[PDB]
């Protein structure tokens, strides 16, 4: 059990369930300690009640997004495992369980990560996926492999040394690393990768179509 | 060719055609023995997304 659940658990036979249940929505009840870091004014750690708005949450405690809501360009709301969410769905999304599986993204540990307009998407995504190299068991083939070709492959995103092509090839590469390892860390290897290739393929092929009229 | 007038005339008569015009010899027609380097194209399946063999 986590540290927070079993930490919960005293209160809660002291005040009983049906206050704690009186917190969130149906299903995502209670509180819940939020992790606000990355492009905020006030990167804090907090308690809230679970269904939060995530705008509300960061307007209020995290003292808003550096150079105010409009410089918002996204946000990872639950670590680095959980795939980034663009600004129009950050306007109206709930800091729940289900609101956020909604949003294909999934809660997790409520830890929100936000990225300004200041900052290279790319480069960020793939030092994430670096980190996933790097903390990798190695005991299964499909982890122990896959995560280091989209390692590599997420580095010569960066720079954009390759084709619109290999775009669907990682994205394939995702598919076959998540649902088939011992562990989970391969599904939130391939999770963040998926949403970069979902709500940022226009950078990715700007990207590559300068490398190529710059290198001819 | 090469061959006489004469020699023309006479062998047009000899076959009833022009054998000027066209002549089992080869000279100067054929390709040259040096060409450039060709590029070959790949082929149908050379894709790298949509291709998984269990489909073809
Ligand atoms: C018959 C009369 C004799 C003259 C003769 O044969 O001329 C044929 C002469 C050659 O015509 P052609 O063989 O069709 O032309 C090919 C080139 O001339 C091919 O010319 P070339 O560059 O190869 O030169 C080869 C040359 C040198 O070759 C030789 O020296 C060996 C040939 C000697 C044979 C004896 O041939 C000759 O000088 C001798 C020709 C025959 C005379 C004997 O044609 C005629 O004059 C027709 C005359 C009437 C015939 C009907
Ligand atoms: S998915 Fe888990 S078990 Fe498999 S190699 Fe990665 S860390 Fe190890």
């Amino acid at each position: 059990a986590n540290v927070e659940t079993v930490a919960v658990s005293p209160t809660i036979c002291r005040r009983g369930g049906a206050w704690f249940a009186s917190f969130g929505r149906e299903r995502n009840s209670g509180t819940k300690l939020f992790n606000i870091s990355g492009h905020v004014n006030h990167p804090c750690t907090v308690e809230e009640e679970m269904s939060v708005p995530l705008k509300e949450l960061i307007e209020k405690h995290a003292g808003g997004v550096i150079g105010g809501w409009d410089n918002l360009l996204a946000v990872i709301p639950g670590g680095s495992s959980t795939p980034l969410i663009p600004k129009s769905v950050c306007e109206t999304v709930l800091m729940d369980f289900d609101a956020l599986v909604q949003a294909q993204t999934g809660l997790g540990t409520a830890a929100v990560i936000v990225m300004d307009r200041s900052t290279d998407i790319v480069k960020a995504i793939a030092r994430l996926i670096e980190f996933y190299k790097h903390e990798s068991c190695g005991q299964c083939t499909p982890c122990r492999e896959g995560v280091d070709w989209m390692n590599k492959v997420m580095a010569r995103f960066v720079k954009g040394d390759a084709r619109p092509a290999e775009i669907d090839s990682l994205w394939e590469i995702s598919k076959q690393i998540e649902g088939h390892t011992i562990c989970a860390l391969g599904d939130g290897a391939a999770w963040p990768v998926q949403g970069l290739i979902r709500h940022f393929r226009p950078e990715l092929e700007e990207r590559m179509q300068q490398f190529a009229l710059q290198h001819q | 060719a090469s061959a006489t007038r004469v020699i023309q005339l006479l062998r047009n008569w000899a076959s009833g055609r022009d054998l000027q015009a066209k002549l089992q010899l080869r000279y100067q027609e054929i390709s040259k023995r040096t060409q450039p380097p060709p590029k070959l194209p790949v082929g149908p399946s050379h894709k790298l997304s949509n291709n998984y063999y269990c489909t073809r």
